């Protein structure tokens, strides 16, 4: 294909793309609120996660790092903001 | 991981390094806690936890040699010995 | 790319295009420079200072919230470190891999790998003295790194 | 008048303060709007018989009146009908020291024209902010700017963006078209 | 390393042209990139382009209308006096009546023939037909 619009990629084929791929660049990461199951305290925690954030009332793991995306501990529920 | 943990009691928090401080600090009760290497004669250390075992003060046995530990100190001599006074911004403590 | 492999590596951070505070973000740019500071005092470097923000306290971009970089911050407050992280943690392998060759000489590779970390130390501490962040007398010696780390 | 931080205003000056002695009465926002001052109220025609507002605030006080913008624009247009009203910081540009120049300190990015005209640009569309800059190079030599808006608080300004490119264009010459994507 | 990125520029604009697309992107922008643009621009050898950005050196579109036959840099920017112009204009062009040599020069970026209208040589650039 010659003739294309470059400067308005279809949105669904500019979402497969790699992150720094698109026109301008910009991460698929968030940050997330997670409710613990034990108590209810807003807990800002960021989609990869590195650390096992432990939430200040009770020193419990919220989350546990892995390769990609923290996978949050059961009875945590997560909203992104 | 306790060499980086005892490594922040030195930048910050109060020690003295070496036997005849090490053991004035125990008569005084102001020892935290005595590290001992692991070259260091067991008279001397057998001696180090009698005074610690009467001053109720815990002992760490560090894995190297007075060399070895003198290093880890941050500094260019050797300690047979070393007692913390003040713990600082570190956990060691809490993390015997 | 990869000064030292045949690597060509594109993995890094996206940057996002806004340069201002997300809408949600409520602390204020004081109340993370003592939370920098408190974690500064806990022994951690900026790296992983500025991890610890985004990952448990939604702090995307200390730029963005408090307006100077973290290195900065603890520069002005004195609480810089003598030699910089990155360099530190160069020299601290390099005194990692030759305790190791003293106690395994024959490990032919290790003594390779140590040359490459040793080349990167001298590079970057040679970068650090132009621009007077190191002393210009400041010179790598291994006899004497392990007193630096630890 | 001890609103203006500058000497002789215009009779319009004193009207825009004279406003701003009645904002206060209701006590939800009365504790703040003491210390907000301004400079200047240029003001300006867009087509459709309505005019452009814009009022100029010493940069210092910027982040002060952005904590009552939202509520304060609405409510100065409504007691002022038919303006269209945004807030700029008046904000000085140093010109480029020519090769031969005599040496000064060295000039601050902040005080560049670049800069200063991406930032007036950016106080324009307060509510909402700027998702993207586009600019194309026409055949004929001209050149236009494009802003892309996010749609949040889109509302407070997305009847306008016309009155903005004028405006614009009077502080700069340059043409921008704002696009909410 | 990336040591042009006008060169980087031409490239992708010239591979496009011969494969017959009509529009390309460039990354990443400069000012002497733009300026070489409008100069071809102003003689036609291309169409309407775009800036894009970033908040980093930035991107560019270009459209492209198959009139252009070649544009390309000279490297390195050798410096030509007024009199040693003549010479370049016949390596690098394939005739007298038409094509342009881009040069820079003290009184900004512009062709051989506007800079012989005023009189003023600098450091050659590029060229395009
Ligand atoms: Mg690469
Ligand atoms: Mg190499
Ligand atoms: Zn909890």
């Amino acid at each position: 294909v010659l003739v294309q619009d470059l400067l308005h990629p279809s949105p669904a084929t500019e979402a497969k793309q790699h992150k720094l791929k698109t026109l301008v660049q910009q991460p698929r990461s968030f940050f997330m609120d997670v409710k613990c199951q034990g108590c209810l305290n807003i807990t800002t925690v960021f989609s990869h996660a590195q650390t096992a954030v432990t939430c200040d009332s009770c020193s419990t793991v919220l989350c546990t790092p892995t390769g990609g995306k923290a996978k949050l501990t059961e009875g945590c529920s997560f909203r992104r903001k | 991981n306790i060499n980086s943990k005892l490594a922040l009691t030195i930048k910050s928090g109060k020690y003295t390094l070496g036997y005849k401080s090490v053991v004035k600090s125990l008569r005084t009760g102001k020892a935290k806690l005595v590290i001992i290497a692991a070259n260091t004669p067991v008279l001397r250390k057998s001696e180090l936890e009698y005074y610690a075992m009467l001053s109720k003060t815990p002992v760490y046995y560090f894995q190297g040699g007075n060399n070895e530990l003198g290093t880890v100190c941050g500094k260019l001599f050797r300690v047979g010995t070393l007692s913390i006074l003040d713990a600082g911004d570190s956990d060691i403590l809490s993390s015997i | 790319g990869r000064m030292h492999s045949s690597g060509k590596g594109i993995s890094s951070s996206a940057l996002p295009y806004s340069r201002n505070a997300p809408s949600w973000f409520k602390l204020s740019s004081d109340d993370v420079v003592e939370q920098i500071i408190k974690y500064a005092r806990k022994g951690l470097t900026p790296s992983q200072i500025g991890v610890i923000l985004r990952d448990a306290h939604g702090v995307s971009q200390a730029k963005v919230v408090t307006g100077n970089k973290i290195l900065r911050i603890l520069k002005s407050n004195g609480l810089a470190p003598e030699i910089p992280e990155d360099l530190y943690y160069l020299i601290k392998k390099a005194v990692s891999v030759r305790k190791h060759l003293e106690k395994n000489r024959k490990d032919k590779d290790s003594k390779f790998r140590l040359i490459l970390i040793e080349s990167r130390i001298h590079r970057l501490a040679r970068y650090y003295r132009t621009v007077a962040v190191l002393p210009p007398n400041w010179k790598y010696e291994s006899a004497t790194a392990s007193a630096l780390v630890a | 008048s001890s609103k203006i931080l500058s000497e002789n205003p215009t009779e319009l000056e004193l009207k825009v303060a004279q406003a701003f002695v009645d904002l206060e009465s209701q006590a939800d926002l009365k504790a703040e709007l003491r210390p907000l001052q301004f400079k200047s109220i240029k003001e300006i025609d867009v087509n459709g018989g309505k005019k452009a507002l814009a009022v100029f605030v010493p940069p210092p006080s910027l982040q002060a009146y952005r904590k009552v913008q939202t509520r304060l624009t609405r409510e100065l247009e409504k007691k002022f009908p038919d303006r269209h009203v945004v807030f700029l910081a008046e904000r000085r540009i140093l010109p480029k020291p020519a090769r031969k120049a005599r040496k000064q300190q060295k000039r601050p990015r902040s005080r560049t024209l670049t800069a200063v005209h991406d930032k007036i640009l950016e106080d324009l569309v307060f509510p909402t902010e700027i998702i993207g800059k586009r600019v194309r190079y026409l055949v004929g030599g001209n050149k236009i700017q494009k802003v892309l808006l996010d749609s949040k608080d889109s509302t407070a300004v997305d009847y306008k963006l016309d009155s903005f490119q004028q405006l614009y264009s009077k502080l700069t010459g340059k043409q921008v078209v704002f696009e909410i994507p | 390393t990336r040591t042009s990125v006008l060169a980087d520029a031409l490239n992708a604009i010239n591979n496009a042209e011969k494969t017959g697309k009509r529009q390309v992107l460039i990354r990443p922008s400069s000012k002497v990139i733009i300026k070489f643009l409008t100069v071809m621009q102003k003689h036609g050898y291309i169409g309407e382009f775009e800036y894009i950005d970033d908040h980093r050196s930035g991107k560019i579109v270009v459209q492209l209308n198959g009139r252009l036959n070649k544009c390309g840099v000279i490297q390195p920017r050798f410096n030509v006096k007024i009199n040693d112009i003549e010479r370049w204009t016949d390596n690098l062009l394939p005739a007298r009546q038409f094509g342009y040599v881009i040069l820079t020069t003290s009184a900004g970026i512009m062709d051989h023939e506007e800079a012989r209208r005023k009189h003023v040589s600098g450091k050659i650039l590029g060229f395009v037909y």
